[PDB]
């Protein structure tokens, strides 16, 4: 009544978040012409593996909580939750190949500038998105996570549109997911974060005469902290539904998922770092 | 010593003796052309470093650009093709030229040499000087009005590679240079405050004019051939003549603190572009100054400028690798 | 065009050194003090600020000496207080060769002309 | 120092013009030409490659 | 005619663009030095180093020095009054315009000329002079520890994060090691991470 009344703004909010911030990536990057650097076609990836969040998947995941009922009907949520599978597999995917972009450069230095071109930034935009639509179109669609006591109840019947996973889809999918980028981009920021307190000790050295490492700290809690909190306990709940039931709760699978479509919402301000955005968005 | 000193007075009376009038007051005359702009009708992104000087051809299409990455790419304002992409010796190149007859190419910059092409391999490289140089034009298809920094503009000949005269005497570095449209005399800025033109049939000076307070960057000429365009780096375009012997305008606005890289005319002289050090280039009218258009774009600098034997659409160089024509 | 004339001039005395600035803007040019003694080259001796905020000297003549652009009348003074018989040196003004700018490069050789002598100060 | 002195004498044996006349000729040309400048006068889409 | 024209210069259009993207790829590997005070290269591990040099032009920089603004490390070779004629060709590359962002390495010059000398001073705050740590000699090291604290008594004033001044005490190894740390500095003051 009230309960869902207030709902009806807040996460109505969430997808006006999306388009008034992922929209300031998309026109002042195919627009300006001199940030359009071999490092600003990944992010490019990240407001288009956006997009498909914010306006294919976060207004009609809104529709399923506010109606109570799927409108579409059935040949629709077997492509609406393969069409979320490939926005949240693309989104967390292109986080680790600018984190694996930016550890090339400062642990390989000498060897990043003219071994890395625009002529094979799209082929590994396009390595990409070819294993994140490996994990949405390919199961979701030819049904091999069907797997049953209410499974074969309701997912295949009538107007009863949610997320039912086998014993082995939210496993071996759900760590090519997460998982693996939690072991990529933590060797990434513990081999760049050695090297941002190794030359803040070496210019301390022959200049420190004429702690301030909150500098390196900031930047490495809003971008390998705002990632480890807003999709973690998403992503550590969908491994317990299937191996257990005692976490259910009715709305710690649709409240605490919802968490990681606002991790989306972040990524335009937190990879819009580089001072030639910031003045690019001023004239917009 | 002191012989010498009175000797400028006669000169100090005499050129303040024929200042009858100023040009900002007898211009009491129809309205300005109002606010003019430009839009980017091409971009020739060919290059890979920053594009120090290019010149347009005689043919209006066939412009050469030569760029700090050792590449003379003969462009075409046309069909935005690469006629050629010709290597070089040495990296540096300030300057490159064009041929009238649109069958030579020179080009050359900081390793003390003027090279000469035939649009892809060399023919004849004309050393012989002590400094950089800074500019190179064509008379005629076998003789060239190079600048230097040794304070010496020469002549040299491409046939048996000697120089037939040398204009010397400046005190200073000597900058870039222009021609008349008669191709029988040639002014020259310098980094002494000082336009001096000299005389290529006699081979010495015939005037000297001192408006400036710091050390002048790039020249033009003006469409008939009484008058020169001169800007330096105090953000100042003075025009100067050639039978009055004093400047008439100083094109100057309140805010601009960067200093002029390139000046060229347009065909009826009225326009008198300016290539600024901010990121810009601005569109001076040479009867009033009223900074009659931004016209923004470039984002490192504007480096050389060219407009056209027809005067069609001009060619702002940048230092991004990326050239704009301008119609 | 641009005349930089000077004037003004037993160890131990005091001197006061005056030019003058005809031809350009003196409000924005960070003008400076350049010494030569007989048969070696250029040296460094003072300099003033756009304003006179980093004034700064060379090793030898540090703290005696006091100078102080007017910008004003287009001058600029050297205060020689307590001078020393190491100073038999001729004075050039020498010159900030561009506008709104905090680089010299006012040091090197014979390549500027258009200047005043200015005068020889010996000891 | 001494050509110097002997170089401004050969720049004063020259005569001049004054402005008013000497300014006359650049109105001249920069208003007789206004109909053959494709950069002051804007030029049809027909013909502006 | 109209059809083969325009195949006249696409197959020279297509030709060259085949080729300049062929030298993309030595350019961009090529690090381009300047040995201020006839070019040369030397590679160290798998690097192409395009170490210029000026020796031929004259004594008047102020417009053949801006145009080494795309350069990754001036190497500002110095001697130990010659240092303080020395000293404002540094203070003005330092607050130069284009210069700017050009992190200077900095090579004192033989350190027994400032041994044997000693066994003068020239500066007014060389007596009460507190010497650092961490050399030989404490008469010797009193005073070459000057002139490396004079040069980077500026190096500090104007060093915004992005050009810094790397001194050494006089070998392509220890440009090789300090250029590489050009490199890492650069890439990561734009990841706002220094
Ligand atoms: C509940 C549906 C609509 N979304 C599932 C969730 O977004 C998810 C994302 C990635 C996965 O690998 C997954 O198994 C599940």
């Amino acid at each position: 009544e009230v309960w869902v009344v207030g709902m009806g703004i807040v996460m109505s909010l969430i997808v006006l978040a999306i388009v008034f911030g992922n929209v300031l990536v998309i026109t002042a990057i195919a627009k300006f012409e001199r940030l359009q650097t071999v490092t600003n076609y990944f992010i490019t990836s990240l407001a288009v593996a956006d997009l498909v969040m914010g306006l294919a998947v976060v207004p009609f995941g809104a529709a399923h909580i506010l109606t109570k009922t799927w409108t579409f009907g059935n040949f629709w949520c077997e492509f609406w939750t393969s069409i979320d599978v490939l926005c949240v597999t693309a989104s967390i995917w292109t986080l680790v190949v600018i984190a694996v972009d930016r550890y090339f450069a400062i642990t390989s230095p000498f060897k990043y500038q003219s071994l890395l071109t625009k002529n094979k930034a799209r082929v590994i935009i396009l390595m990409v998105w070819i294993v994140s639509g490996l994990t949405s179109f390919l199961p979701i669609q030819m049904h091999w996570y069907r797997a049953h006591q209410e499974a074969i109840n309701c997912y295949a019947e009538e107007t009863c549109c949610d997320f039912f996973t086998n014993q082995a889809y939210a496993i071996a999918s759900s760590i090519v997911s997460f998982y693996v980028p939690l072991v990529i981009m933590v060797f990434v920021y513990s081999r760049v974060f050695q090297e941002a307190k190794r030359q803040l000790q070496k210019i301390d050295k022959s200049e420190g005469r004429f702690l301030k490492e909150h500098k390196a700290l900031k930047t490495l809690g809003i971008i390998m902290g705002t990632f480890t909190l807003a999709w973690l306990p998403f992503f550590i709940v969908n491994i317990v539904h299937v191996i257990q039931d005692n976490l259910i709760r009715k709305e710690v699978y649709i409240l605490l998922n919802w968490i990681g479509y606002v991790n989306s919402g972040f990524n335009p301000l937190i990879y819009s770092r580089s001072p030639d955005f910031r003045i690019a968005f001023q004239e917009l | 010593r002191q012989e010498a000193e009175q000797l400028k007075n006669q000169i100090r009376d005499a050129r303040k003796a024929c200042a009858d009038a100023t040009l900002s007051q007898i211009t009491n005359n129809i309205d300005p052309v109002g606010r003019i702009q430009m839009r980017t009708r091409r971009t020739l992104r060919g290059h890979l470093a920053k594009i120090y000087a290019m010149h347009w051809g005689t043919d209006s299409r066939l412009l050469v650009s030569a760029s700090q990455d050792g590449k003379l790419i003969i462009w075409d304002s046309y069909t935005t093709n690469k006629v050629h992409a010709i290597p070089l010796r040495s990296s540096w190149v300030m300057t490159c030229a064009y041929a009238p007859s649109g069958n030579y190419v020179a080009c050359g910059g900081l390793d003390n040499i003027c090279s000469i092409y035939n649009l892809v391999r060399v023919s004849r490289e004309l050393a012989g000087h002590t400094g950089y140089l800074s500019c190179c034009r064509f008379l005629d298809d076998n003789q060239i009005v190079t600048s230097s920094g040794d304070t010496t503009c020469a002549l040299w000949d491409i046939e048996t590679g000697q120089q037939t005269t040398t204009f010397t005497g400046h005190t200073g570095d000597v900058m870039s240079l222009s021609l008349a449209p008669d191709t029988r005399l040639f002014v020259s800025g310098a980094c002494d405050a000082s336009a001096k033109l000299w005389d290529v049939r006699e081979g010495m000076c015939r005037q000297t004019f001192t408006g400036h307070e710091s050390d002048i960057n790039a020249i033009c000429f003006f469409p008939n051939g009484n008058a020169f365009a001169t800007g330096s780096d105090d953000a100042t375009c003075r025009l100067f003549d050639l039978r009055a012997d004093q400047e008439l305008m100083t094109y100057s606005h309140d805010n601009i603190i960067c200093g002029i890289t390139s000046v060229s005319f347009s065909k009826s002289g009225r326009l008198l572009l300016a290539g600024y050090d901010d990121f810009n280039c601005n569109v001076w009218d040479a009867l009033k100054a009223d900074r009659a258009g931004v016209l923004a774009g470039h984002d490192n600098r504007v480096s050389c400028l060219g407009v056209t034997d027809d005067g069609m659409a001009v060619a702002t160089g940048s230092w991004d690798s990326f050239l704009k024509i301008w119609n | 065009q641009v005349q930089l004339q000077e004037s003004g001039g037993q160890p131990g005395g005091s001197l006061r050194l005056s030019c003058a600035a005809s031809g350009f803007t003196f409000s924005n040019y960070k003008m400076n003090w350049v010494r030569q003694a007989p048969g070696k080259g250029l040296e460094w001796v003072s300099d003033i600020s756009q304003s006179g905020a980093s004034i700064s000297y060379t090793g030898s003549v540090k703290g005696r000496f006091t100078i102080s652009r007017d910008n004003a009348k287009n001058t600029l003074y050297l205060q020689m207080n307590s001078l020393k018989p190491e100073d038999t040196a001729v004075y050039y003004c020498a010159r900030c060769p561009a506008p709104f700018t905090r680089d010299c490069f006012d040091v090197t050789s014979t390549t500027y002309a258009y200047r005043g002598q200015g005068t020889q100060v010996t000891v | 120092a001494r050509k110097l002195v002997e170089q401004l004498k050969m720049e004063a044996n020259i005569d001049r013009i004054k402005v008013s006349k000497a300014a006359a000729d650049l109105m001249a040309y920069c208003e007789a030409h206004a109909k053959e400048d494709p950069l002051l006068t804007p030029v049809p889409a027909s013909e502006n490659p | 005619d109209q059809r083969n024209e325009e195949k006249a210069q696409r197959e020279a259009n297509k030709k060259i663009e085949k080729q300049l993207q062929k030298d993309k790829q030595v350019y961009r590997a090529t690090h381009r030095l300047l040995l201020l005070g006839f070019e040369t290269k030397f590679q160290v591990d798998k690097v192409n180093f395009h170490m210029f040099d000026v020796g031929g032009q004259r004594d008047e920089r102020r417009k053949w020095i801006q145009c080494f603004n795309d350069v990754t490390a001036i190497i500002f070779v110095v001697a130990s009054n010659r240092l303080q004629e020395a000293l404002n060709l540094f203070k003005s590359i330092w607050n130069n315009r284009w210069l700017r962002t050009i992190s200077v390495i900095l090579f004192l010059n033989k350190q027994d000329l400032l041994a044997e000398k000693v066994l003068e001073d020239y500066f007014p705050e060389f007596a009460r002079y507190t010497t650092p740590e961490d050399a030989e000699d404490p008469r010797v090291t009193r005073a070459k520890y000057f002139i490396r604290d004079e040069f980077l008594r500026i190096s500090t004033a104007s060093g915004d994060g992005r050009h810094y001044c790397y001194p050494h005490f006089t070998n392509i190894r220890r440009v090789f090691n300090d250029c590489r740390d050009i490199i890492q500095r650069m890439h990561l003051r734009q990841y706002e991470l220094l």
